[PDB]
């Protein structure tokens, strides 16, 4: 009868849908690899999809996926064991080497652009006429790390123009240069900005930006990477 | 086997218990202390369910069912075949869930992300505990809880509902349902927006958040934003579940008559209660 | 305690953002509305601009025609008395015609005809509005996903108030406009059809609805947990995957063994949601037309 027919059909449909959805979600990170970078033997029952090509605006090119995957960077880790599946220890200082929770990806070394071709993210001082509109204005507050030492002072806010929201705090350090701190890893208080993820001596270590009125995708990854990693790797100096 | 980008993240760290002892993967799955816990609880519970499916006498998934202690048993224990299994399976399931949540925390820690996921999961778990622990306990018996069967838990839903008339008139239920419905609409919209931007008309370039904001302003005079829509999905969905659990914690406890009658508080308000005309006078 | 990014700590405003232009007729956009600081704790503060146009006006109007048509009946039911009106607000109901009249338009205003009128204005208002969602996309050079997804909500709505009443032979089979009276209709519907819990499409509808809440919690939380690496900037993580996308993917792969991409997750999402009302609509269309009783049907697993 019709109802039996409609449901049986639907299950067939749904089966196909899952297939299509699962394959679509295999456009990044596949094929699976062994711990050494070789293609693993068991890829499971789902094949890769025929690739698709995104046209990026502003002449930034195209991305076509699935495509050949590589990290395009040195990875400072080594095996802790003789078989698959254990952790990989950091060969050096994992914060500086960009591994573990301090990891960054080698994204494009240009800044994200808005719909008009302009830099998406600017320090507020060069963003006209942006201003703090509500909540405590952090500019000028001393910055404190998880060791409860002052590591610097807030000197601007980097803001996302098209979305009109705050994205980093620019902070000046003892030596006069600045660093970006992601907005989401700082707690603005009445008389200070607090940063749990980093002890004060680890601020200098924050990756820097090559031009001081813009930040590239690559640089954002290095920074956000570094600051997050601080939760694990500056647990000796926190203190809370 | 690893995703192409996975190795750099597979470092030691972030466990809450057991230090390095269970810090490793099995395939793609992280283990950890709470991965062992989870296994243990889930294994037990499934074993016991497969037992119950013998002490009741079937191996059909559409029939297997594990019922709580009958109401006479109160809050005390009950022989395995008469709802002790259920009792233990309910402990096992709670063990497995809470373990799953704490394991999620461990993964968060190793990945240096926020804890927002397992915090959210916690709201489904509190819903479950309302139905099988907090409601039953406050009502005085395991018997008020729902049973573990596919089609039988549906019957429980129906009986429990109709016990209070048409359950639609539970006000918290109305609010919960508003959230569920809205959530589904928000999920649909979000999904379609992100994709109409990432997959524009043939030959055009990817659109931008600016197009996304723009499209909603054109359409309805407001765009919530890319941060906001994820804020919203999470609030809609958690609130649907919060008001779900609320709607039932109060049913059979602070309110136990017919839900439709509860509305008479509004109608009998003195300033209009006896004005003639309308549906009510 | 850490900062969780549920609300903002600091809002910034710059100049009124009038939007992208592409192929949009700028003549038809309004100018900005106010800025809500309140809203800006959670999302955008900027209200507007909005876009009117002929379809705009048509829908807006037609929807108020629908709305007031119902409100006029409601006042009338309240004997034109403010106090009653508010007291009994949830009880009033603009009911469809009796079954005598079948699909005819003959029924008197007071006993059915007025329901067809409001129904008419609703039909117009919704479908015009659907045309709006397609066109605002087209003007911006964007995909049609929003209009296709909205189509799935329309499906269930058409089924309920139009397609099914036609197939069944009467407008009386349709749903009334009224807060409590539509819930009664809903309960009632289940009873007369043998409990909807036995309609396999009702069960699927539920799975997707719960699925939707489940998924969006996952996703919403995930994007929030990786918002510290820029995660909400989804379109740009699609085109150039960042550690935000990686950390999200891996969280799920470690937790439950598989995972998604920053695009693909939105395909899971659009479908989880559209399938609620898709299955939903079928289940109802089949009820009464082909299945008088879901329990019975169920005993024949078919
Ligand atoms: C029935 C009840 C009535 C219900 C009516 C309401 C229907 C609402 C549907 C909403 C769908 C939203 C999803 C959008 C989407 O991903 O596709 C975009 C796609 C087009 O996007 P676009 O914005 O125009 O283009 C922008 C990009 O260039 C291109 O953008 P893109 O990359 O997003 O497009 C890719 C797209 C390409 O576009 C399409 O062709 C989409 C077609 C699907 C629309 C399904 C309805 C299913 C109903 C159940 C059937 C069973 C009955 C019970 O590929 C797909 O996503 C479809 C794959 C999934 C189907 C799997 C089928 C399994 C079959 C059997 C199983 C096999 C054996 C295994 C066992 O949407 C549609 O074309 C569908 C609209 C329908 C128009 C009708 C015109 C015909 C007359
Ligand atoms: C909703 C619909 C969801 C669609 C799900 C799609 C699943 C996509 C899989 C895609 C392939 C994929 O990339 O993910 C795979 C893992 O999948 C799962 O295990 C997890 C699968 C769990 C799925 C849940 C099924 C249960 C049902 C739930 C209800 C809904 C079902 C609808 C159908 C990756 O899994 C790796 O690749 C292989 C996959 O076939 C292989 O399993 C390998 O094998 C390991 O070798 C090691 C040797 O060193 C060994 O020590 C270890 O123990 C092994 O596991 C894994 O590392
Ligand atoms: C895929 C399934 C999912 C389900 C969960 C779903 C459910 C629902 C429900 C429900 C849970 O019952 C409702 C109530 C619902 C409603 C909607 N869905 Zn809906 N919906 C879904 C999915 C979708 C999708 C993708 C879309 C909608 C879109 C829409 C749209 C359809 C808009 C429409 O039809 O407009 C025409 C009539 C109007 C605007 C006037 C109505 C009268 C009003 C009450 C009067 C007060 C307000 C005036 C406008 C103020 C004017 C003042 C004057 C002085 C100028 C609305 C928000 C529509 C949209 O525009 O989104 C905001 C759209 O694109 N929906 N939707
Ligand atoms: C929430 C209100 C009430 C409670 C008592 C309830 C609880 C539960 C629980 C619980 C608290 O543990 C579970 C696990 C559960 C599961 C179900 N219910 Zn359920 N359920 C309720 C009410 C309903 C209603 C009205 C309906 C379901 C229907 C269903 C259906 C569809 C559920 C769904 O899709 O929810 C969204 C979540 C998704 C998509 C994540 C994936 C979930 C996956 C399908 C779980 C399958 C569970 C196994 C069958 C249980 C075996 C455990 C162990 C032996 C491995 C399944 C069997 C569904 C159905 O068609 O069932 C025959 C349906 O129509 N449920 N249901
Ligand atoms: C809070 C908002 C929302 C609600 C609406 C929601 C609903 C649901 C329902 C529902 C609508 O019924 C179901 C069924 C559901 C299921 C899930 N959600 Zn879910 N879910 C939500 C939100 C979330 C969030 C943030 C998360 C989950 C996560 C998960 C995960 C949790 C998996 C898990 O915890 O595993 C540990 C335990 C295991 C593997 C086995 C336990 C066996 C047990 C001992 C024996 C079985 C006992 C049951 C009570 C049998 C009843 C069956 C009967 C009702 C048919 C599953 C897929 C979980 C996850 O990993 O997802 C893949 C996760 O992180 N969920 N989820
Ligand atoms: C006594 C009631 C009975 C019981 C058995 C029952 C229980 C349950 C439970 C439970 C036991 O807990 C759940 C969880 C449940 C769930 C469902 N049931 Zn259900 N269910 C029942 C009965 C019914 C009935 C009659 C129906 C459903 C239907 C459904 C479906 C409905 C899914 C849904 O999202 O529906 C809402 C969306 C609609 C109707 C689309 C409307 C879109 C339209 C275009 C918008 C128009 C907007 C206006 C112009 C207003 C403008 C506003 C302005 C401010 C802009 C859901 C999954 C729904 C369905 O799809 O059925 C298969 C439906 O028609 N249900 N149901
Ligand atoms: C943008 O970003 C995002 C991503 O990526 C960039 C993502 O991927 C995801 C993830 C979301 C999806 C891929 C969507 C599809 C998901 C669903 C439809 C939800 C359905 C989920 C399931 C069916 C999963 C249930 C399966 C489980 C739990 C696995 C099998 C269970 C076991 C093996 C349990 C036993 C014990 C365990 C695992 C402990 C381990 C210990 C030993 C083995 C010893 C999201 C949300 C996201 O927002
Ligand atoms: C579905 C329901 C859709 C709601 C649509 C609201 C209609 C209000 C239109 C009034 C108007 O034209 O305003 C002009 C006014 C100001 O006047 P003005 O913009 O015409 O000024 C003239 C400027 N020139 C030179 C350029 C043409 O501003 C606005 O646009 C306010 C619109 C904000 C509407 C906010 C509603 C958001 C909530 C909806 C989200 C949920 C979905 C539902
Ligand atoms: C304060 O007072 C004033 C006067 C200012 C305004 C107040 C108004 C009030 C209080 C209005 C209240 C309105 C309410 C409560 C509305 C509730 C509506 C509900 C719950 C609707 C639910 C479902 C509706 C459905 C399913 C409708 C489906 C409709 C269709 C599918 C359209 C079908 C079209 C038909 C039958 C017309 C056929 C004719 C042609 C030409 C196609
Ligand atoms: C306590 C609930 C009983 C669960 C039974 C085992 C679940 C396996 C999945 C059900 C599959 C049903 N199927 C396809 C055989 O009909
Ligand atoms: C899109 C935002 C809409 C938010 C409203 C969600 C539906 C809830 C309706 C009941 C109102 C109860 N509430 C939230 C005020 O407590
Ligand atoms: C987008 C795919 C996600 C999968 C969620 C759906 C799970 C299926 C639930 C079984 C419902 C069974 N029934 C009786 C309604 O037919
Ligand atoms: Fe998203």
């Amino acid at each position: 009868d019709l109802a039996s027919l409609a449901i049986y059909s639907f299950w067939i449909f749904l089966a196909g849908l899952i297939y299509y959805l699962q394959t679509e979600n295999m456009r990044e990170g596949y094929p699976l690899e062994n711990e050494d970078g070789t293609p693993a033997a068991n890829q499971g029952p789902f094949p890769l999809p025929k690739p698709k090509t995104f046209i990026l605006p502003h002449g930034r090119g195209t991305l076509t996926v699935p495509g050949p995957e590589s990290e395009d960077r040195p990875i400072a880790l080594a095996r802790t064991a003789v078989s698959e599946g254990f952790p990989h220890a950091p060969t050096g200082d994992p914060m500086k080497d960009g591994v573990g929770p301090a990891s960054w990806v080698a994204r494009r070394d240009l800044p994200e652009l808005d719909g008009h071709g302009h830099n998406k993210i600017k320090p507020m001082k060069a963003a006209a006429g942006f201003h703090v509109s509500a909540g405590k204005n952090p500019i000028g507050l001393p910055v404190r790390g998880c060791d409860l030492e002052i590591a610097g002072k807030v000197v601007d806010i980097w803001v996302d123009i098209p979305e009109q929201m705050a994205r980093f705090l620019e902070v000046e350090l003892k030596d006069g240069s600045t660093r970006l701190l992601p907005m989401q890893m700082v707690k603005v208080q009445s008389n200070r900005v607090h940063v749990n993820a980093l002890s004060s001596d680890l601020f200098a270590g924050i990756p820097t930006i090559k031009s001081p009125t813009e930040v590239t995708l690559l640089e954002e990854d290095k920074i956000c990477g570094y600051v997050a990693g601080g939760l694990m790797y500056a647990a000796p100096k926190r203190k809370s | 086997a690893l995703l192409s980008f996975e190795r750099k993240y597979r470092v030691p760290g972030g466990t809450l218990v057991g230090g390095n002892l269970f810090d490793f993967w099995v395939g793609p799955f992280y283990v950890g202390f709470f991965g062992v816990a989870t296994f243990f609880f889930a294994a037990l519970g499934i074993i016991l369910i497969a037992w119950s499916a013998v002490l009741q006498g079937t191996w059909n998934p559409q029939l297997i069912s594990v019922y709580p202690p009958a109401l006479e048993y109160g809050l005390g224990g009950a022989p395995l075949a008469k709802g002790g299994l259920w009792q233990i399976i309910t402990i096992c399931a709670t063990g497995a869930f809470v373990s799953w949540a704490l394991r999620e925390v461990e993964i968060c820690r190793k990945l240096g992300i926020g804890y927002h996921i397992p915090f959210a999961f916690a709201f489904a778990i509190l819903a479950y505990l309302t139905l099988v622990l907090f409601r039953p306990v406050m009502m005085g018996a395991w018997g008020y809880a729902f049973p573990y069967g596919i089609w039988t838990h549906l019957d429980w839903v129906s009986n429990t509902g109709y016990t209070y008339g048409n359950f639609h008139y539970n006000p918290a239920h109305m609010i919960a349902i508003s959230f569920f419905f809205t959530n589904a609409l928000a999920l649909a919209l979000h999904g379609a927006l992100v994709l109409s931007a990432a997959n524009p008309e043939k030959g055009k370039e990817m659109r931008t958040p600016d197009h996304e904001d723009t499209f909603f302003r054109d359409l309805v005079g407001y765009s919530i934003g890319t941060l906001g829509i994820h804020r919203l999905g999470l609030l809609l969905s958690l609130s649907a579940v919060f008001f779900s659990a609320l709607c039932m914690i109060i049913t059979g406890t602070i309110w136990f008559d017919q839900w439709v009658d509860w509305w008479q508080w509004w109608v009998k308000l003195p300033w209009w209660a006896n004005i003639p005309g309308g549906i009510n006078g | 305690a850490e900062y969780q990014n549920i609300f903002s700590q600091v809002q910034v405003r710059g100049p009124a953002d009038l939007g992208m232009t592409e192929d949009v007729n700028l003549a038809n956009r309004s100018g900005v509305g106010p800025f809500s600081t309140l809203l800006g704790w959670f999302g955008n503060a900027q209200l507007g601009p909005i876009y009117l146009g002929s379809l705009g006006v048509l829908s807006l109007f037609s929807g108020l025609m629908w709305f007031f048509t119902i409100g006029i009946w409601f006042w009338y039911q309240a004997g034109w008395n403010p106090a009653v009106f508010l007291r009994d607000l949830f009880f009033f109901s603009l009911e469809p015609p009796a079954p005598e009249y079948g699909l005819s338009f003959a029924a008197p205003l007071k006993e059915g005809g007025l329901w067809l009128i409001a129904s008419f204005f609703m039909f117009v208002a919704v479908w015009s509005w659907w045309g709006r969602t397609y066109l605002r996309a087209q003007a911006l050079g964007m995909g049609k996903h929003t209009a296709w997804a909205f189509l799935s909500a329309i499906w269930l709505w058409m089924v309920l108030g139009f397609i099914r009443p036609i197939l069944m032979g009467s407008w009386s089979e349709a749903v009334p406009y009224g807060i409590f009276s539509h819930l009664d209709w809903t309960n009632n519907f289940s009873l007369v059809h043998g409990n909807l819990f036995y309609n396999p499409f009702h069960g699927l509808s539920i799975a997707f609805l719960y699925g939707s809440a489940h998924l969006f919690a996952m996703h919403g939380a995930t994007i929030l947990a990786v918002s510290r690496f820029g995660g909400e900037r989804e379109l740009e993580q699609i085109a150039d995957r960042g550690t935000a996308a990686e950390r999200a993917a891996l969280f799920w792969r470690w937790t439950m063994g598989f995972n998604a991409t920053m695009e693909g997750i939105h395909r899971w999402a659009i479908w989880m949601a559209v399938l609620v009302t898709l299955t939903g609509g079928i289940g109802i269309l089949l009820s009464g037309t082909v299945v008088d009783n879901w329990y019975v049907w169920g005993q024949n697993h078919g």
